[PDB]
């Protein structure tokens, strides 16, 4: 019935469920037990910028 | 010496009630997400801070993202939310229309809302468009996608019409409520629902 | 020493012994650690290079 | 820590009983203010400057006070003693908004001048609803037939009176008085407290000048006075703007 | 009319469930933890 | 001993994941459990 | 003669440039205000002065009457604004000069009640990335040239986060160090 | 005669008598005025920049950076044409004029004056 | 018979843009007919259009005798027995056209006093849980 408004549609919400399936990558056993989180990686993004928030709450 | 008496009571800023009610005022759309979020918190901890009795401007503020929502029911025949922008009007009407249901339920707050001749007229709309799903006609083809879109707003919808169902006891002999439910009735298979 | 080191995050043997230091001395209190160093480190900065 | 917060100062009524800085209201390097100078960033470097460690230090604690197709524009003056010092200002008033009630406003002007005694509130607004009672209908007019006007305006500010002569239209609409007040200040190059005051001063004319269309509907359209250059074919201005210091 | 009020106690627990039944379990410890609490004032 | 600071870091950071996160958050999953796990029980007449 | 004239010029901009010594705290809802532009909001809010009823209220007056305010709170931060102190100053009326003041009061741009040494920072934005504001040559400091797409950096600032971005340090602690 | 001339001259010694005394209270003894109720050092606005444009986005050189540089620019359109401003000219006004080279140049001026931004 | 003896003396040569080369120092045509028609549709009896020739004449041949500073309302206003609304209505078309302030020394033009301007100051947000900075 209608082929653009779906092609458009798929292109975004197949994007947002890889990038929900690919949100799980940085908490593995033999990832972090290594150095490869905290060093040089401020392009993650999700970590080390709430270093200055819970220390303000005691969670420590 | 003028810096030693300050009262404590408002050095923190404004407090949470006007900064989540200028956030829904205001156009930044991550600040009316998180007021939405921590009204939807404050309608299930407390209702009566948020209830429409002791805060008489509260009603129009919520029906702004409730009213735009017919459009998207319209449109919810196929996939026309395309980008992040309709489904989050579609997030923040849903998150709106619980924190109305859960404000319908504390018999204060509920005579204020049967007076209000619009959020009834959304749920006549809301109720029309399930007719057709109960029963069977080829108008509004329910999209399969977007059947987890509408499963779980027609429920928060038929909560607000047992919720208003007390007060609209004289009814008529063409009443579409009475008409429409009876229909509802025949066709769905949930048990919290019949 | 005791002068002043160079620009921050540079982490001279000094301050990479002082911090190891205050942590076997204190195991926590943050405020007790970054003066230890020498007092030119930030709390917030002690730790992250310390993770 | 170590930082300064946004309120808590209103170090306001002190400057205006200073006895230094030109104050109509009240009568009983080398920067004065460094908003061109850095202080590199520190706070203590603002403590040098006597006109700003008086204010950090004579400062006091307040508390937040928490509150139509045509505009009439009617000056309103004021000039009320009490207890030894007076209050002289005026102020405009648009008389068909009716948002703010002169009551309200009158209790706002006696907290910013750190009175509360109570009874100015109402002393003031008296006199408000007693002028507007008595300038209803004077500031309404539809005036026609071509007046052109000559007005000799004076404006009182501290034994340095401003003075200047004009010939006024006042049948066209197109020119905001307001503008031909700032117009006149932006060239002479004096202060923001001659832009209320040469307005005010002015309407004041207007409505005088309307009084005697209405009251007593006085024409009087004969031969205002030029120097043969513009309106009148004489042979082929009236005077200049000036600030006299008394 | 302005009061300067205390808010409600609002559980807001570290970890976020979606199960019913890991909810009431610490819903039922916080009753226990606020009303022993507010019976004293009264 | 760092081991401890990073299990109290970890486990503070990300037993959350859906309020700082955005793509976890704008999911259509996501935000209809969060709205759904709020909801106030219904009362009887 | 070009590189002379773009240097006098910086030296002119240097010589009027009203540098910052203090903080400016607005709240998380008033970030929808821009200095240059109207808002909807404002447009919004105080209809009397864009439906062109009355001659008094004209959209440049009230962008004038809107800056006038914001200015002079923001180059004295730490003093409490009032209605008395602006109002001898501007040529308004005082129905529509109290609308405006309660509307900038109430909004949270001017007469904010806050006490920041008990509230802890954050770093939002990215760390990288060159943060420059475009301003324009003012109508009376360019060059004379009896008879030039050269642009001019003023004061060039580095910060180490933002923590020291929001106390207004400039990693002068080289000098007053503990 | 001798009478427009004498007119003309007084009002340009009148002019330049006032240029001469603004300039001198304003800019050269003291550097600017004080105001009388708050402390706020009057200024004329003719020196301020009275208009800001958008914002510009850059990359540090060195990767993972935790310095931040905020700055100002300064930008104009080659610093020579005036501020004279055509563009509060409705379309229809200039419709029956005789050339078609100031149809040109009244067009590239008001280009001129909407390419404010860069 | 009056400006031909004041235009050869002391006037400076006349710099004109492109965009203003449908000015006539004579006479006037439908440009200047369209844009204030009150000294023309029969407005008032003091608005005749031969003194707003006399006005049109008198102002550009002010400007020739500074032609490198401005030229303000009142200094025009000293000896023109005209109108306030009217000097402003030809002052600012002429400055809108770009005859009179063209090309000048731009710190002759005067403007408001006042106040500082904010646009490069550093204002930061009052965020609930923190005081992150406004770096769009």
């Amino acid at each position: 019935l209608h082929p653009r408004e779906t092609l458009t549609h798929y292109l975004w919400s197949s994007k947002q469920n890889e990038l929900v399936l690919q949100g799980d990558q940085y908490f593995n056993e033999d990832a972090a037990r290594t150095s490869d989180i905290y060093s040089n990686n401020n392009n993650d993004r999700s970590l080390m910028g709430n270093i200055s928030l819970l220390y303000s709450q005691g969670r420590l | 010496n003028v810096f030693q008496s300050l009262p404590k009571e408002t050095a923190r800023g404004v407090d949470d009630l006007t900064r989540m009610e200028m956030a829904l005022l205001s156009g930044i759309p991550e600040e009316i997400k998180w007021s939405l979020k921590k009204y939807l918190t404050y309608s299930n901890k407390a209702p009566y801070m948020i209830s429409l009795r002791t805060l008489p401007d509260l009603l129009p503020l919520f029906k702004t993202f409730i009213l735009p929502l017919e459009r998207i029911v319209e449109g919810l025949n196929k996939s026309s939310i395309c980008d992040s922008k309709a489904m989050d009007s579609l997030q923040m009407g849903l998150n709106a229309l619980l924190i109305l249901r859960n404000l319908a339920q504390d018999t204060d707050s509920v005579q204020i809302l049967v007076k209000d001749r619009e959020i009834k007229s959304f749920i006549l709309f809301i109720l029309k468009k399930f007719q057709c799903v109960a029963t069977g006609d080829n108008k509004w083809q329910l999209y399969e996608g977007n059947a987890t879109f509408f499963n779980e707003l027609t429920h928060y919808t038929l909560d607000l019409m047992e919720a208003i169902s007390s007060y609209i006891a004289p009814a008529m002999k063409d009443d579409h409520y009475f008409q429409t439910l009876v229909s509802i009735l025949n066709y769905t298979k949930d048990r919290y629902m019949v | 020493e005791n002068n002043g080191n160079s620009v921050k995050k540079n982490w001279s043997d000094q301050e990479m012994l002082l911090l190891l230091e205050g942590i076997e001395m204190y195991e926590d209190q943050w405020e007790k650690i970054a003066d230890h160093v020498g007092g030119h480190k930030r709390v917030e900065d002690c730790i992250e290079k310390f993770l | 820590n170590q930082l300064i917060p946004q309120a808590y100062i209103s170090n306001f009524h002190n400057r205006l009983t200073n006895e230094d800085d030109g104050i109509p209201i009240f009568t009983m390097g080398n920067a004065v203010l460094p908003d061109l100078q850095d202080q590199h960033h520190n706070p203590f470097n603002i403590l040098r400057y006597p006109k700003i460690r008086d204010t950090f230090i004579n400062g006091k604690v307040v508390s937040p006070y928490r509150l139509s197709g045509e505009a009439i524009m009617i000056p309103i003056t004021l000039d009320i003693e009490h207890m030894g010092h007076t209050i002289k200002d005026q102020f405009l008033w648009n008389y068909n908004d009716d948002s703010i009630s002169p009551e309200e406003f009158a209790s706002i002007y006696c907290k910013d001048l750190d009175m509360t005694s109570a009874t100015l509130q109402t002393q003031i607004a008296n006199i408000i609803k007693e002028q507007l009672k008595d300038l209803e209908n004077i500031a309404a007019t539809e005036i026609m037939s071509d007046l052109h006007v000559i007005i000799n305006l004076t404006c009182n500010l501290q034994d340095r009176f401003f003075e200047d002569n004009f010939q006024w239209n006042l049948n066209d609409k197109s020119l905001t008085p307001e503008r031909f007040a700032t117009s006149i200040v932006q060239d002479l190059g004096l202060t923001r407290e001659f832009i209320p005051l040469i307005s005010q001063s002015l309407h004041e004319t207007i409505l005088k000048i309307k009084k005697d269309w209405v009251d007593g509907h006085l024409i009087q359209d004969h031969v205002p006075n030029d120097a043969a250059f513009g309106y009148l074919s004489g042979i082929r201005s009236n005077w200049c703007p000036r600030v006299e210091i008394l | 009319p302005l009061n300067w009020v205390q808010g409600p106690a609002i559980f807001h627990m570290l970890t976020s469930p979606y199960t019913q039944d890991e909810i009431i379990n610490h819903e039922m410890n916080f009753l226990k933890g606020r009303l022993l609490e507010l019976q004293e004032i009264t | 001993k760092q081991k401890s600071i990073r299990q109290k870091l970890i486990n503070n950071v990300a037993s959350q994941a859906h309020h700082n996160i955005p793509y976890l958050r704008d999911s259509p999953f996501t935000a209809a459990a969060q709205r759904s796990v709020q909801i106030r029980s219904k009362v009887i007449v | 003669n070009y590189e002379q004239e773009a240097q006098k010029l910086e030296e002119k901009a240097l010589r009027f440039l009203a540098k910052q010594t203090h903080p400016v705290i607005i709240p998380s809802f008033a970030s929808w205000f821009d200095i240059s532009k109207i808002h909807e909001i404002e447009k919004r809010s105080n209809p009397d002065f864009f439906n062109d009823s009355s001659r008094f209220k004209t959209p440049k007056a009230y962008k004038d009457t809107r800056n006038f305010i914001i200015n002079t709170y923001r180059l004295s931060p730490y003093e409490y604004l009032t209605i008395t102190a602006v109002r001898r100053n501007v040529a308004m009326d005082v129905a529509s000069i109290v609308k405006i003041h309660a509307f900038l009061e109430k909004w949270g741009l001017i007469n904010y009640q806050i006490d920041p040494r008990t509230k802890p920072s954050l770093i939002g934005p990215s760390f990288t990335g060159h943060f420059q504001v475009v301003l324009d040559t003012p109508q009376g400091l360019k060059p004379f040239l009896p008879e030039f797409p050269v642009n001019l950096t003023i004061k060039k600032n580095v910060y180490d986060s933002a923590q020291d971005f929001n106390a207004l340090q400039d990693e002068s602690r080289n000098s007053r160090q503990i | 005669t001798n009478w427009l001339y004498q007119h003309s001259a007084a009002c340009s010694r009148f002019n330049s008598d006032l240029f001469y005394d603004r300039v001198k209270v304003l800019l050269v003894d003291q550097q600017g005025l004080r105001d009388a109720y708050t402390n706020i050092l009057h200024i004329p606005e003719s020196t301020q920049s009275t208009t800001v444009l958008g914002w510009r986005r850059s990359k540090n050189d060195s990767p993972s950076d935790t310095s931040i540089v905020y700055e100002t620019v300064i930008h104009d359109n080659d610093l020579n044409k005036p501020k004279t401003g055509l563009s509060e000219i409705p379309k229809e006004i200039y419709e029956d004029v005789v050339d078609e080279d100031v149809l040109r140049a009244i067009t590239e001026q008001q280009n001129f004056e909407k390419c404010n931004e860069y």
